[PDB]
This record gives structure tokens, C-alpha cells and sequence, in this order.
């Protein structure tokens, strides 16, 4: 789901 | 080089100092929809139009943004050479723009605003390259956490980005203390490193 973009 | 003269009534132009970026107008009140589909970018003041390097992948919807600039004034000494000649010169000198996506592409007047901080594309001067942020949340609650307590800190020349809750930010005297601490740290020792104690000696 989420992209290298947001790291949580 | 594109070869054809585009329409600038139709393009969003943002200047930065060593360049001028356009991006795609589609209509609005407000004048806050961008397309990132079409873009161009020319030398400063100059009309010869050419594409940029795309770092990263962009939209392909229209989205409702907001635009910020990163950057540092210069106050300059001119020479005086007539009687009232101007003492100072002082410019903004910008180098990037942050981008960031209003959420759900709500608008202004909307009492549900807020920003998205997850999605902010930059433009950088020096490179002539959009690219698009990495963000680190930091804020617990998930992918669901409340954007009415949300705040994002960059550091770094614009290369850190990050959010936090909002009570947990620092004060401004904060930030300016611990940037000289640590500074005036390493410098000392390196000045002390040249005696021949150093090796036997405690920083106290």
C-alpha cells in the first residue's frame, strides 16, 4: 500500500 | 527544445533563481488546481521553452495545492557613486518550492481544511528537477491520525522531512541553542587536539 514515499 | 510557443495566460510560471517553471492551469475560482501532466522550463526571463527532468512519478488527476518557497536573503553593500545612492540591496533569492496537496482536494473555505503532509513535490533550482518528498510520520494513530494536530518539520537544506504531533515542537530559541552548541563543541577540540596532553586529559 503505502510507497517508498511515506515510511511510517 | 519543444519548438512551439506556448500560451503563459494558461500555465502557472513559479521563478526561482536560476529558473522558471511552468505547470498546466485548469480552471478554478481560486486559482489552486494544478496538472502536472504538462510542463515546461526556461532559463530566467528568457522564452525558449524546454522539459524538465522528472525525478519520481507525478500525478495524473488534478489536484488542489499550495505553494511555499525555500530560500535566503542576501543584503548586499552597493557602491555609492552619486549623492542618494542606495546604502543597502537586499533579495530573496529562492532556490526550492514546496508543493503539498490540500487533503481530499478540499478547499479554503471549507471548515474540514488541512493539508495533506504526506504528498509535497519540490521543484529545485539548481537541478531544474521535480521530485517527490519522503516523509517520515513520527505521529502515532495511524494512517487514520487527525490532521488538526499535525506538524511538519524540515531541516537539512530541504532534504529532511517529517511529522509530529504538535505539542512536542520546540521553541524558537531551542533550535538556535543547540545548532550553536554543537558547533562550538567540535570546534574546541579541534583546537585542543594540537597539545600533547590530549590524549590524558577530561572535558569537563
Amino acid at each position: 500500500l503505502s510507497s517508498e514515499y511515506v515510511i511510517y | 527544445i519543444v519548438d512551439y510557443r506556448i500560451n503563459e495566460e494558461e500555465f502557472h510560471k513559479i521563478s526561482l533563481l536560476d529558473c522558471d517553471f511552468f505547470i498546466r492551469k485548469p480552471p478554478d475560482p481560486d486559482n489552486d488546481v494544478y496538472d502536472f501532466r504538462e510542463m515546461y522550463v526556461t532559463p530566467p526571463d528568457t522564452d525558449i521553452y524546454a522539459i524538465p527532468r522528472v525525478l519520481a512519478p507525478m500525478p495524473q488527476k488534478y489536484i488542489r495545492c499550495a505553494m511555499s518557497d525555500y530560500g535566503c536573503y542576501n543584503v548586499t553593500e552597493p557602491p555609492i557613486d552619486a549623492p542618494r545612492d542606495p546604502m543597502y540591496k537586499s533579495e530573496r533569492e529562492v532556490s526550492k518550492v514546496f508543493l503539498t496537496k490540500h487533503y481530499r482536494n478540499r478547499r479554503a473555505g471549507d471548515p474540514e481544511f488541512a493539508l495533506d503532509f504526506e504528498e509535497i513535490y519540490v521543484i529545485d533550482s539548481k537541478t531544474k528537477s521535480i521530485t517527490r518528498a519522503k516523509v517520515v510520520v513520527t505521529v502515532p494513530g495511524g494512517r487514520n491520525r487527525d490532521r488538526k494536530n499535525d506538524l511538519l518539520v524540515i531541516r537539512d537544506n530541504g532534504t529532511s522531512f517529517k511529522i509530529i504531533p504538535s505539542e512536542e515542537r520546540d521553541d524558537p530559541t531551542t533550535v538556535i541553542e543547540k545548532e550553536e552548541w554543537k558547533k562550538s563543541r567540535q570546534d574546541m577540540e579541534r583546537h585542543l587536539r594540537k597539545l600533547r596532553d590530549f590524549s590524558v586529559s577530561n572535558w569537563f
